[PDB]
C-alpha cells in the first residue's frame, strides 16, 4: 500500500523540499495530500494532483502520476509546520500512509 | 462507543444542524485515530452498506432531525479513540467513483474517548 | 406410485372482492423442511438446576429451576406473521382496513423424501446418499386438542420466513409439576436465604404421550396427508388506536375571550375566575372546577404495580401489564411501563450473514397513547388547603419504610369500576396469530399476547418424527443402547389462511400516517449482495379514530 | 408410475391447405435440455462498475454501470426463428407467400430425469451417477405476466438450434432502479468530467419475486406438465418490400420526343424548356418545374439525427432508427444509417468447430430501398437565385461552431406530417418473433425489433429450477453456507406454433428474385466432416410490389 | 463472476471482454456491445427544443413540452426542462392572513423519471475511432455561429418513430379536471393541461 | 376506480403527515389556511 | 437573505449535522444583531408558528436531513446582519413556558451579511 | 361517500357546494378593447415581456 518517507527534516523558512511516495496497485492519479494548516486540521490543500486551490493557490505544489508521487513545498512559513499525511484512493477499502515530520530548523 | 469497558452502549452523537449533502448516504464522523485507519464507509440499511469489521454497523435517517447512530459498541479493547463527529464530509464513497476520491475539510478538534 | 407427485407449491396473495366493503384477504404460503432423526429414543424426564446464582445474595430471579418431558418428536407449526405475509404485502392491509375477522385454517403435507447416510471409515470419509423407498415417516395430528398444548413463540423457534430457504421444526416439550419456594435476598443480606427444591406432589401427574391418544398416519412416499379445515370462533380486532385520553372525554370549557394575532405565543383565556365556574364535579370542596378536576364518564387504562413478582408453585415470576407506555417519553430502557420486547436471531433479522452468533433486540413501543406515566402522580387529604404544605400530601420522592427506589408507586392498583382499554395491537413479523383460551370458568378478558382468541377451541398442531430402523441386534423394552441407521427426511409443507376485512373511509379533513419507504430505512427492504436479509420490525396500528 | 413415458418428440413442417389462398403453416419443434443446479441460493442484488474507462478523457460510452437482481432460477424460452424453422423449410414460405398472421402458441414438458454426482477423493476421482427417483424439479409458469418481463434476444442466449444437440437455458435477471449522470468528455478535455454514481430513489422499488406471485407445479418423474394454448392478438406483416421512393410517386412527365437507335447512350427529351412547363408545384418562385421539384402526395421515411445520445436516468444511450440504409451504397462500416447487426457465437454459426472463442458478426442491410442517404442534402434561401452563390446556401461540408465531423446533418429531424414507412422486416435465424407491448397509453407506432406485437397481452415464459437438497446441517433463514448435493436434471421440451398466410400471384411480366443455392454459398448448407454447422444468415424480404 | 463480501464497494464483472460479447446491436462497427449501445424496443420521451418561440398571428409564444424533468437533478430554477409551475394567491394558499398582496409560487416537478436531461448528450461520426479526438465529434460546450448560451441543444428534435410517453399527471389542488377537445381533424395525442 | 393489489415484496410510498409539514394541515388561530400543494402520482409499476 | 439588494433569494443555511433536540419545533439561527432583537420564534407550518414581522416565515423538516430554510428575503433595507446559523438552541419557546425561559450556548462566531 | 361494488370497481361519489356573492356589473354594453404596453417591446431586447 502507501508509505511516507523521508523524515527528520529541519529547514529554514521559505526553502523547498521533496516529499515522495510509492505504491503497488496502479492508482491512475488518485494521489492526494492532507496538510494542516494547524487547525481545525488536517484540512486538505491540493486535490488529486494538481489543484493548487484550497484555500489559496501556490502554497504547495503536487505533480506526478502512477505508482509514484512527489510532493513539493514552495512557500514555507510559520503558518505550516510539523507532520503531514498521504492517502491512496482505490477500492475497498481506503488506506492511509504515515508521517513526514518537518519542523522549522531551530538552533 | 463508551466509556469505558468492556462493551457498554451508545455515546456517539454529533452534529446538529446541517450535517451535509444528503445523497443516500454520507459520512464523516472523523475517523479515526487520526493516524488511521479505517472504516469502509457506510451505505443505507435492508441491505446497503457497509464498514470493514463486524458489528460496526451504522444507521440513521438523513431527513430532519439529521442525526447519527449508534455508534456502536463495538470491540474497544484496542484502546482506540475517535470521540467526534463533525461534518463536511466530502463524497463518501458509495457515492463516489470519480474515481473516488477526495476529502475537503472537517471540524471540531480533539475529542478523545477512553479505553 | 413413486412415478407421480401430487402437490403444488404456493406463496401468493390474492385479493378477492365482494359487495359493500367486505374483502377477503386470502393468503397462502409454503416452506421446505429438513428434519434430523431424533438422537434420543425413550420419553425422558429431566430437571434442570443452576444454583450458584440464586445462592449468592441478591439476584431475585436471574433464573429458576424447571422440569420437563422431552419427547423424540418434533413440531412444525404456523402462528407467526412472518410465515405468511410480506412487508410488501403487509402495506395494503394496514392502510386500507379498519378491522379483521378470522375464518379458516388448513394444512397438508405432500411429496415426502427419505435419505440415508452410510459413513465409511477407511475412506476420507465420504458421505454416501442412496434414496430409500421403503423407509417410513410418521405423521400425528389431532383435532381434539386432548394432548397438551403450547403455541410457539414464547421464544420464536418457529418456521423460518421467506419461501426459498429451508427451515427446521423444533423438539417438542411441556411442563411437568413440581414445587419450589424461594426466599428474598439482596447484597446486604446476611445469613442464608434458604433456597430449596421440594420434590413432586404425587397427587397430580400428567405424562401425556400422544401414542396413547391420537392416531398416526404412516407414510412411505408417493402418498400425501391432508387435514380438513377447522374453523375459528372469534371477535374482531381493531387496527385503529385510540388517542383520546381522560382529557378528551367531555365537552371542553367555553372560552370567553378569543386570542388575536397570528403566530404563537398566543393563549386564549377561560374568561371567568376559578371560583365562579359552573359545572359538574367530584371533589371535597369546590370553589374550584378545572380542566383537570371534573367528572369524566370513566377512566382509561389502569395504573398497575410494575416489577412486582408474586410467589407461587414456581415462586418468582413477573406480573404482566396490559397497557402501553404511550404518553411517557422519559422512561425507556427497554419497555419501562412495559412494551413487549422481542429478542430473536439468525432467522428473521440480524442480517443473515452474522459471524458467530448474538441475539437481536428492539423495544417495541405501543402506538396507542394511553398514559400510565407514573411520575407526576400523588395524593392529597380531603381538606384541599391550597397551596398545599409538604406535610399534608405525598410525592413520588417519598420513601416507604426508608427505601429509595420504591416511591409509593410500586405498591398501587386501581382497575376496578371504570377502567377499560383496547385489545393488544398485533406486532410483526415476530408476533402471534391465535391463542387457545383458558380452561377455567372466569376467562380473563384478554391476553397480552395474541390479538385473537378462540372462545371454543382452536385448531391443533402437526407432529412429525422419522420412523425408526434397526439393523440386527435388540433387547425387548430395553433402555440400553440399540443401534441405528442415521437418516433424515425432507417434506414440503403448504398452508392456507382466510381473512375478512372492511375498508375504512375518510370523514376527516386530514391525511393519515401510513407506512412507506423513505430514507430512514432506505434499504431495510432489499437484499444484500451476499444474500443478506433482515425484515426489520414494523409497527402497525396506524390509524387514529374517535373514542367517546 | 416410472414404468411409462407419456411424451412424443416432433420436429416437423406440415402444410395443411384450405380454400381460396389461405394456408396454415404449422411448425413444431423440440430440444433436449440440460440444466446445472444454480450454485447461488438467495436472491442477490449486485451493482457492476468499471471506471477507468469513463474516467479517462473521452470515451462517451464504452460502458455504463447497471444494477440487477440475480435469481437462482433459469429460463427456457422460445422466440427465435432458429428454434423452429429450417433453411430448407424457410424457402417455401418466402417465395410463395405475401403475408403472415399469427395464431396460437403452446408448450409442455415431459419425461423428466434427475441424476446425482458423488465425488470420491481417494479414488482418481471417478464420478458416480445413480438415478434418483425421489428428488424433485420445480416448474413455475404464469399466464398473468404480472412478474416482470423480458424476451431474450438482446444477446441471443436463447435455446440452441438443430434438434439433435442439447441446449441450456440461461439464468434469469432484470433491471433495478438507480440514478446516474455522466458529463461529456474528449481527448482535449482538461480538468475532470465529474462522473458520479447516485444511490437509489427509495420512492420506487421493485423486488419482483415469483415465489411471491405465481404457483409452482412440482415434479418427480413420471409426470408431465402442459400449458394450455393462449392465443395472440396482432396485425399482419408484409413480406414484400416497397421499392418506390419519392421519385415514383406521381405520373411522370410526358416526353415530347422519343429517342431512336438501339443500344444506349440514348436519352429522350422532356421536349419543352424549363420555363414553360405546366403542373402543380410547391416552391418560392417557379418558372421552374422539374422532375425533382413538384408536389408529391407525401414523403417516404424520415431523416433522423444519427449517433446522438440523449441523457436520462442511465444517461448515455443510443437513439434508435426505424429505417434502412437502402439507396446509400457508399456508407457501410457496420450499419451506417443503421442496419441492425447481430453478433452471436458458438451456437448458431461461426462453424461449430472453433478453437477457443471469438464472436461472429455480419451487417444485415435492409432490402428495402427507402433512401435516407445524408450526403447530397442541403438547403436554400427562399429567393432561388440560380446558379446559387456559396454565401446564400449550405453544404454538408460546412461546420457547426467550428467542428468537422458534424456537418449539419447530425442535428436535424423531420418525421412530422407526411412521413410513413414499412414495419421492420423479420430477420433470420437470429431475429425475434413477438414482443410485448408498452404499458403507457401512447403506444409507439412500431418497434425496431419485432415484426409482430400483441396489442393486449402476449403469452408468458417458462421458468425452471432444480429442487434443493440438504444432507444434515442447517440454520434457519441463514445466509451462511448450507451444504448441498451437487445434482443436475434433464427434461425434454416440445413446442408448437400456428401460422396463416396467403399465396401471392403474378400480374407482372417479370420473374422475381428468390432465395436459392448457387456457387456463392455452394455449401453454407451441408455439414462438415467433423460435424460442422453454420446456418448462415439469410435476408428475407424478397418481393417487390407497387406502393402508391 | 459474482462478487463476495458484504458491504459495498463491491462490483460484479461482466466477465467477458468488450470484443467477444454476443447480442443484437445497431451501430456502425461493433466489436463493442455495451450496456449502453444495444437495440431497445423503442425510446421513452422525446428531446425537445426548449425556450424556442415560434411566430404566428400573435408572433412570440412559447412552444410547450409534454415531458417531466425527472432524471435531471442539477437544473431547477423554475421548471427547467419544464415542470408546470402554478402561481396563485389569497384564495388557495399564501396563508389567508397576508398583509397587502403578493403572489404565491411553487415549482411542481414531475414524479415520473423519464430523463430528458440535455447535459451529457453529443454525437459522433460513423467511423467510431475510440478514444475519439475533439475534432471528430461535438460537445454541449460548442457554440452555434459563435454564441454561448446555445449549445447545440436548443435546436434539436426527435419524437418521430419510436417515441411515447405517459399522459400528464393530475396536480392538486390547483389543477384542472376536464378539457374540451380541438375542433380540427388531427386531434393532438394529449394535452399538457388536463388529464 | 379500481383498487390496486400488491404483487411485490416491498411497501410503496404514500402521502402522510410527518414533521416536514407538521401542520400544513390545521388552521391558524386567526383562521389561517393554506392547503399546500401535494404531488400525486405515487405508485411505481412495471413498464415493458 | 442575500447579498445584497433589494430582495434577492435564499443564502441562509447551517448547520449539519446534529442540529438539536427535535421537539416540533426548534431554533436557533443567531438571532440577531447581536445587540438585538428579535424574531418571535418559529412554530411548525398549515398553521403553527411564528415570527413577528410579515414575510419572516420559516420552514424545515426536523427529520434527516436536518436542515433549515429559507431564509428568507425579507426586508433588508435596514442594513441588519445575522449571517449564521449555529445550534444548541436551548428551549425554543413554543415549547417552553417553564415559564419561558433560558438559553444555554451557541456556536460559530461572526458571519456578517451585507446590506 | 364510498359506495362499493363487486370485483374491485368502486364509485367515488363526491359532492360540494359554495356560497356566492355577485356584484352588479358596472358596465352595460358589450365592449371591445385593445390593450397595449410598448415601452418594453420598444427598448432593445425583451423578447416577450
Amino acid at each position: 500500500l502507501m508509505t511516507q518517507i523521508p523524515a527528520s527534516m529541519s529547514i529554514s523558512v521559505g526553502d523547498r523540499v521533496t516529499m515522495n511516495c510509492k505504491a503497488s496497485q496502479n492508482v491512475d492519479s488518485n494521489v492526494d495530500w492532507y496538510q494542516q494548516k494547524t487547525g481545525q486540521s488536517p484540512n486538505l490543500l491540493i486535490y488529486k494532483a494538481s489543484n493548487r486551490n484550497t484555500g489559496v493557490p501556490d502554497r504547495f505544489t503536487g505533480s506526478g502520476s502512477g505508482t509514484d508521487f512527489t510532493f513539493t513545498i514552495s512557500n514555507m512559513q510559520a503558518e505550516d509546520l510539523a507532520v503531514y499525511y498521504c492517502m491512496q484512493s482505490t477500492s475497498y477499502p481506503l488506506t492511509f500512509g504515515s508521517g513526514t515530520k518537518l519542523e522549522i530548523k531551530r538552533a | 462507543s463508551g466509556p469505558g469497558l468492556v462493551q457498554p452502549s451508545q455515546t456517539l452523537s454529533l452534529t446538529c444542524t446541517v450535517s451535509g449533502f444528503s445523497l443516500s448516504s454520507y459520512h464523516v464522523h472523523w475517523v479515526r485515530q487520526p493516524p488511521g485507519k479505517g472504516l469502509e464507509w457506510l451505505g443505507v440499511m435492508w441491505n446497503d452498506g457497509d464498514t470493514s469489521y463486524n458489528l460496526a454497523l451504522n444507521s440513521r435517517l438523513s431527513i430532519s432531525r439529521d442525526t447519527s447512530k449508534s455508534q456502536v459498541f463495538f470491540k474497544m479493547s484496542s484502546l482506540q479513540t475517535e470521540d467526534t463527529a463533525t461534518y463536511y464530509c466530502a463524497r463518501p464513497e458509495l457515492p463516489g467513483l470519480t474515481y473516488g476520491v477526495w476529502f475537503p475539510y472537517w471540524g471540531q478538534g480533539t475529542l478523545v474517548t477512553v479505553s | 406410485g413413486v412415478g407421480i407427485s401430487t402437490g403444488t407449491f404456493n406463496n401468493q396473495t390474492e385479493f378477492k372482492f365482494l359487495e359493500n366493503g367486505w374483502v377477503y384477504i386470502t393468503a397462502n404460503s409454503s416452506r421446505l423442511v429438513h428434519l434430523n432423526m431424533p438422537e434420543s429414543e425413550n420419553y425422558r424426564r429431566v430437571v434442570v438446576n443452576n444454583m450458584d446464582k440464586t445462592a449468592v445474595n441478591g439476584n431475585m430471579a436471574l433464573d429458576d429451576i424447571h422440569a420437563e418431558i422431552v419427547t423424540p418428536w418434533s413440531l412444525v407449526d404456523a402462528n407467526a406473521w412472518g410465515v405468511w405475509f410480506n412487508p410488501g404485502d403487509w402495506q395494503l392491509i394496514v392502510n386500507t382496513m379498519s378491522e379483521l375477522h378470522l375464518v379458516s385454517f388448513e394444512q397438508e403435507i405432500f411429496n415426502v423424501v427419505l435419505k440415508t447416510v452410510s459413513e465409511s471409515a477407511t475412506q476420507p470419509p465420504t458421505k454416501v446418499y442412496n434414496n430409500d423407498l421403503t423407509a417410513s415417516l410418521m405423521v400425528a395430528l389431532d383435532s381434539n386438542n386432548t394432548m397438551p398444548f403450547t403455541p410457539a413463540a414464547m421464544r420464536s423457534e418457529t418456521l423460518g420466513f421467506y419461501p426459498w430457504k429451508p427451515t427446521i421444526p423444533t423438539p417438542w416439550r411441556y411442563y411437568f409439576q413440581w414445587d419450589r419456594t424461594l426466599i428474598p435476598s439482596h447484597t446486604g443480606t446476611s445469613g442464608t436465604p434458604t433456597n430449596i427444591y421440594h420434590g413432586t406432589d404425587p397427587d397430580d401427574v400428567q405424562f401425556y404421550t400422544i401414542e396413547n391418544s391420537v392416531p398416526v398416519h404412516l407414510l412411505r412416499t408417493g402418498d400425501e396427508f391432508a387435514t380438513g379445515t377447522f374453523f375459528f370462533d372469534c371477535k374482531p380486532c381493531r387496527l385503529t388506536h385510540t388517542w383520546q385520553t381522560n382529557r378528551a372525554l367531555g365537552l371542553p370549557p367555553f372560552l370567553n375571550s378569543l386570542p388575536q394575532s397570528e403566530g404563537d405565543t398566543n393563549f386564549g383565556d377561560i374568561g371567568v375566575q376559578q371560583d365562579k365556574r359552573r359545572g359538574v364535579t367530584q371533589m371535597g370542596n369546590t370553589n374550584y372546577i378545572t380542566e383537570a378536576t371534573i367528572m369524566r364518564p370513566a377512566e382509561v387504562g389502569y395504573s398497575a404495580p410494575y416489577y412486582s413478582f408474586e410467589a407461587s408453585t414456581q415462586g418468582p415470576f413477573k406480573t404482566p401489564i396490559a397497557a402501553g407506555r404511550g404518553g411517557a417519553q422519559t422512561d425507556e430502557n427497554q419497555a419501562a411501563d412495559g412494551n413487549p420486547r422481542y429478542a430473536f436471531g439468525r432467522q428473521h433479522g440480524q442480517k443473515t450473514t452474522t459471524t458467530g452468533e448474538t441475539p437481536e433486540r428492539f423495544t417495541y413501543i405501543a402506538h396507542q397513547d394511553t398514559g400510565r406515566y407514573p411520575e407526576g402522580d400523588w395524593i392529597q387529604n380531603i381538606n384541599f388547603n391550597l397551596p398545599v404544605t409538604n406535610d399534608n400530601v405525598l410525592l413520588p420522592t417519598d420513601p416507604i419504610g426508608g427505601k429509595t427506589g420504591i416511591n409509593y408507586t410500586n405498591i398501587f392498583n386501581t382497575y376496578g369500576p371504570l377502567t377499560a382499554l383496547n385489545n393488544v395491537p398485533p406486532v410483526y413479523p415476530n408476533g402471534q396469530i391465535w391463542d387457545k383460551e383458558f380452561d377455567t370458568d372466569l376467562k380473563p378478558r384478554l391476553h397480552v399476547n395474541a390479538p385473537f382468541v378462540c372462545q371454543n377451541n382452536c385448531p391443533g398442531q402437526l407432529f412429525v418424527k422419522v420412523a425408526p430402523n434397526l439393523t440386527n441386534q435388540y433387547d425387548p423394552d430395553a433402555s440400553a443402547n440399540m443401534s441405528r441407521i442415521v437418516t433424515y427426511s425432507d417434506f414440503w409443507w403448504k398452508g392456507k389462511l382466510v381473512f375478512k376485512a372492511k375498508l375504512r373511509a375518510s370523514h376527516t379533513w386530514n391525511p393519515i400516517q401510513q407506512m412507506s419507504i423513505n430514507v430512514d430505512n432506505q434499504f431495510n427492504y432489499v437484499p444484500s449482495n451476499i444474500g443478506g436479509m433482515k425484515i426489520v420490525y414494523e409497527k402497525s396500528q396506524l390509524a387514529p379514530r374517535k373514542l367517546y
